[PDB]
């Protein structure tokens, strides 16, 4: 159906804002609610997040810190049926990686560095013996 | 509601071992797991080797063992089961793997900064030891 | 018909005379046919003087055949009560001994007390399942009659009583649990809840105490989780998992672990109880100690400590070990193909290269 | 002619039925006329039910005057009788009113009988000094003279009694400190040590053959000491060391914190009490924690624990972590790390034989 369509885990890094979303089936006559769950089989009762912000059934948060991993998901039930829940998308998050050079990883560094090596000494030996044994003859 | 799979999220460094189980009822027939890397969209069949991949089943909690996971094992895991009795498909959302490195962030920098220092060093000496010679040799 | 025989002895000061006398109603009825023989045996031995036996009156009880009463009486001095004599009744009533000891004093016998204890409503207690249940516990008692766990409040009115007394123990070591109900906002208020217990070898009640503190301030709890020691796990015996909560008040945490999806059975894990901490003025520490057998920490395994405080922004949070506390960024870069070609090519070639240096250096 | 009005109440052991039930009469006898009337009492409030009143029938008398007698009766729940609720009953003859009390509260008998017991001496005491002591607690009494506690050996023995009496206790009673020096194996062995009290008022003595309470066997902690964990040392607040000791029997350890040889103040870790181990028998498990400020832990600062245990051979251990116990982090991370060392040397390795054979050519 459609509660396996959403992704399992979301990348995001502190400060900023992540976007989820429930692909409702039932024609703009439902209702979405957001809830934060804990492992499974748990025992403490979930929590009441946020209701469905824009027509179109997205949930928007800001302000990320260290405190706001786990599972989020969404719910949505038509009048006097009973709810369908989707099985979450996990939040993992950390800001720092950073920049330098990004043309290239260590993937890349080493090979060239090897090919530059032995190109280097290719060249190097050339020269040394054209002015040595030109020079006695 | 039938079927009840945990964990959902697993993030292990490279070497080491991974078990995901499947809950489900004892009465209709064994369970065959699948593969759904994020190259693909529909589930795969999976594999299975001695020593690697390893799956065994109790009365109701049915497992799979990965044993020294490697990068390409990032793939999200299925099991469904068929009921016999009344043929229909049941089927979980699964698990996901991740395999991080053996490296941190402070070691990191250091290497790719004294990588990027000798790597211009080569680059002049070539530059060096073509231009020099000819320079001389021509007169 | 065998009656009903009781004696009632007077209280110690209502003496009279010089020296002072009182008597001894052995007022045994409801009996029949008119045949009686009474015998005021005082330390096994009858009076003489004083004993005013009363005829039999019948007794004109419409229901069934008319019964007969009668009204024994015996009078001692003051000494004499004070004298701890045996003033046994035995009324050889129709052929037959009927036995009434009794002693002659103020005697509640004789001292035996021993425990009671008050256990309030946590908070886990309040969010779970919507009840503010408050017992008092009285332990190791005799499974008799006439025991009465009564709750009062602070204005003197009452509150209801008890169920489900337990059962036999090898020490006959009964229990009782006084479970009552209150509204939630009474007991927020903080007013003195009191409970009393009777019984037939009490010489008085034991008015027990509980109440909640007003006026304290909240801070929140900082999880942290260490594994177990080398040198443990060197034995191949066993290994302990601690989870620590340091620094909250108030007291009052509630923890549990989690494996698989499937909460653990309170048998495997032992928590302690909240105590105040060394440096800071006003703030607690807790534990808990998990035992798993080492063969199980070495093939995964990870484990939770799921904890719950009422001053925590979600009242809830949880954290994990399994074996490899680490796993930081750069998941698949770094290489591991090019070090090694990198370094066969770099210990081959400076290796050439000193042949170059040795012809140089030649010519 | 007024009667003589008498209450009388039924014993402890007197109640029946279920609810268990008995009664309560009050008599008043010689009298005359016949003009009397009766009325239960309960703290206040009359009630009727279970009241029987007999008829006023004439006295049996040989001489004088004929006089007449009555009899009343009411019947109470125990519940009530043992809860110390009073009852009275009241009798108008000629319309004179004339109240008994009745309760069952007459227990008090004010006399010198205290509580006498003795506190044990624990293991902190005898190991801390070598001083083997015990000491009689007395209170409820008040300052009397030849108050004499004696610690009789099994055969009642020499005593050294105890000094430096305390002042009068705030209940208006005096605290008598009874303590006497003991010899150390006599202990041990199980010996009969009562102190008996002797007094101006009443001398009797109570007596309390304490002893050692012969018992479990012995077994002997293990100490595994645990470093900070890293997200509080993130912090940069405190750190908290963790002495754990795990498998020991009996109770009652003693564990102190100790560095650069002198000891830390008692108010700087906090020692839990002995629990019961979850899956073997009767063995225990104990905590104690230290908290240091992060810049100190960053430097040096052994931290030794020290232990002190029954059962232990030596009565003494010790454990010390100061910055360095890791631990196998992994098999292969410093493999990694070496192998990129080794690559790294030889590239600067490489390079000087490349700088000098062309060099020394150039300068041949
Ligand atoms: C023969 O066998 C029977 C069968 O077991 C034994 O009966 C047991 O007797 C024990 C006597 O101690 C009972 O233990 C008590 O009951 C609870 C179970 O542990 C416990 O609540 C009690 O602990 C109180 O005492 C501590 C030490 O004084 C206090 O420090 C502590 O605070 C406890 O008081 C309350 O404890 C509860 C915990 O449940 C807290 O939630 C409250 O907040 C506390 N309130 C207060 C005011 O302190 C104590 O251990 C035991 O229950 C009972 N077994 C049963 C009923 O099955 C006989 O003893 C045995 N005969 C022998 C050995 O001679
Ligand atoms: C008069 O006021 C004084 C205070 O000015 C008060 O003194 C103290 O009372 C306590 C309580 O009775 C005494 O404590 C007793 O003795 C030892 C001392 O540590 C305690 O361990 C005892 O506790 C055990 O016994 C209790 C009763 O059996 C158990 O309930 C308990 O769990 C323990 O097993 C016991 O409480 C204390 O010794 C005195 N102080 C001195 C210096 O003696 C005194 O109680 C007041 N008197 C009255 C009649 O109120
Ligand atoms: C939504 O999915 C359900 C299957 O669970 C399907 O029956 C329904 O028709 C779908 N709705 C739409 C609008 O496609
Ligand atoms: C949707 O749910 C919210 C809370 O769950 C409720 O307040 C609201 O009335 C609901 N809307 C409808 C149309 O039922
Ligand atoms: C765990 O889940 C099962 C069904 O999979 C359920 O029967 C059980 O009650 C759950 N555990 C608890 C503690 O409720
Ligand atoms: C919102 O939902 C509509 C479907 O109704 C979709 O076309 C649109 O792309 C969505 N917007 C975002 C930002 O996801
Ligand atoms: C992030 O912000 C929330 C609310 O502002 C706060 O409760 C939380 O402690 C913050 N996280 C950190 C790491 O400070
Ligand atoms: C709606 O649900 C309620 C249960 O709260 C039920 O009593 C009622 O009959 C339902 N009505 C319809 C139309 O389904
Ligand atoms: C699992 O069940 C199937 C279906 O009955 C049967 O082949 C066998 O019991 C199992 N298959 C295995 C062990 O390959
Ligand atoms: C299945 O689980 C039970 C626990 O009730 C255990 O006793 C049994 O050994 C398990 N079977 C296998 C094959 O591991
Ligand atoms: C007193 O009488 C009771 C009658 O039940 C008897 O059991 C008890 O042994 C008697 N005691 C003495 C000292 O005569
Ligand atoms: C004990 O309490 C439970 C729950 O309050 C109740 O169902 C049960 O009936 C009680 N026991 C008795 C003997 O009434
Ligand atoms: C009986 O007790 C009451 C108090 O309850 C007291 O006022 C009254 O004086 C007592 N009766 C006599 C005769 O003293
Ligand atoms: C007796 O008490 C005094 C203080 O009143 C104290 O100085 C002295 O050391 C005590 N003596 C003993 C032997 O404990």
């Amino acid at each position: 159906l459609w509660m396996h369509k959403v992704p399992a885990s979301l990348m995001v890094s502190l400060g900023e804002d992540a976007h989820f979303q429930c692909p409702h089936n039932s024609s703009n006559n439902a209702n979405v609610t957001w809830w934060r769950v804990l492992h499974g089989n748990y025992t403490w009762p979930p929590e009441f997040l946020g209701p469905g912000e824009d027509p179109n059934g997205t949930l928007i948060i800001q302000n990320v810190n260290k405190s706001h991993g786990g599972i989020y998901v969404c719910r949505v039930q038509e009048g006097n049926e009973s709810y369908q829940q989707s099985c979450g998308t996990y939040l993992r998050v950390r800001q720092p990686p950073p920049r330098p050079f990004l043309d290239m990883g260590e993937g890349t560094k080493n090979r060239i560095i090897t090919a530059e090596g032995i190109i280097l000494l290719f060249c190097a030996v050339v020269p040394g013996t054209l002015l040595l044994f030109r020079k006695r003859w | 509601s039938r079927i009840w799979q945990s964990p959902r999220f697993i993030a292990r460094k490279r070497g080491f071992t991974v078990k995901m189980h499947c809950y489900m009822n004892s009465a209709s027939g064994n369970v065959s797991w699948l593969w759904k890397q994020e190259m693909d969209e529909n589930p795969q069949q999976l594999k299975l080797e001695k020593g690697r991949m390893e799956e065994s089943q109790n009365e109701s909690l049915a497992t799979l063992t990965i044993q020294g996971i490697r990068f390409e094992d990032n793939g999200i895991y299925f099991c469904q089961q068929k009921c016999n009795n009344t043929s229909e498909v049941y089927q979980g959302c699964g698990t996901e793997l991740r395999v991080m490195g053996f490296s941190t962030l402070a070691q990191l920098k250091q290497r790719n900064t004294l990588k990027d220092g000798i790597i211009m060093i080569q680059t002049l000496l070539i530059i060096l030891f073509i231009i020099v010679p000819i320079f001389l040799l021509l007169d | 018909l065998p009656p009903k025989v009781s004696v009632f002895v007077p209280p110690r000061d209502g003496f009279f005379g010089n020296p002072r006398k009182s008597k001894l109603i052995c007022q045994a009825t409801g009996f029949s046919p008119r045949q009686i023989q009474v015998s005021w045996l005082r330390e096994g031995k009858q009076v003489g003087s004083g004993v005013t036996t009363d005829q039999v009156q019948a007794e004109a009880k419409e229901s069934g055949p008319t019964t007969y009463k009668v009204t024994s009486t015996l009078t001692i001095k003051e000494s004499d009560w004070l004298g701890q004599s045996m003033f046994t009744c035995r009324v050889d009533h129709r052929g037959l001994t009927f036995q009434q000891n009794a002693s002659s004093m103020c005697v509640p016998d004789q001292d035996t007390a021993i425990r009671v204890f008050a256990i309030p409503p946590s908070f886990a207690s309040i969010f779970l399942t919507k009840s503010t249940k408050l017992t008092c516990l009285v332990t190791d008692l005799t499974t008799y009659d006439s025991v009465t766990i009564s709750w009062t409040r602070q204005n003197g009115e009452a509150v209801k009583t008890h169920t489900n007394i337990s059962e036999s123990h090898p020490n006959a070591t009964f229990s009782a649990v006084g479970e009552a109900s209150i509204c939630e906002d009474d007991w927020n208020s903080g007013e003195r809840f009191t409970c009393t217990v009777t019984h037939t070898d009490l010489p008085s009640p034991l008015k027990q105490t509980i109440s909640r503190p007003k006026g304290v301030a909240l801070h929140r709890p900082d999880v942290y989780l260490l594994p177990p020691a080398r040198e443990q796990l060197n034995l191949r015996e066993s290994a302990t998992i601690t989870c620590l909560v340091t620094g909250f008040s108030p007291a009052d945490v509630f923890v549990q672990w989690m494996q698989r999806g499937q909460p653990l059975s309170p048998e495997k894990y032992v928590t302690s109880a909240p105590m105040p901490e060394p440096q800071a003025p006003g703030r607690y520490f807790a534990h808990s100690i998990l035992t798993v057998s080492e063969e199980e920490w070495n093939t995964g395994e990870t484990y939770t400590c799921v904890v719950a405080h009422e001053a925590l922004p979600n009242r809830v949070t949880e954290r994990t070990v399994d074996k490899s506390t680490e796993g930081e960024v750069s998941a698949d870069e770094e290489g591991f193909e090019n070090l090694w070609a990198t370094a066969s090519t770099f210990i081959v070639l400076f290796l050439l290269s000193l042949f170059y240096s040795t012809t140089v250096t030649l010519f």
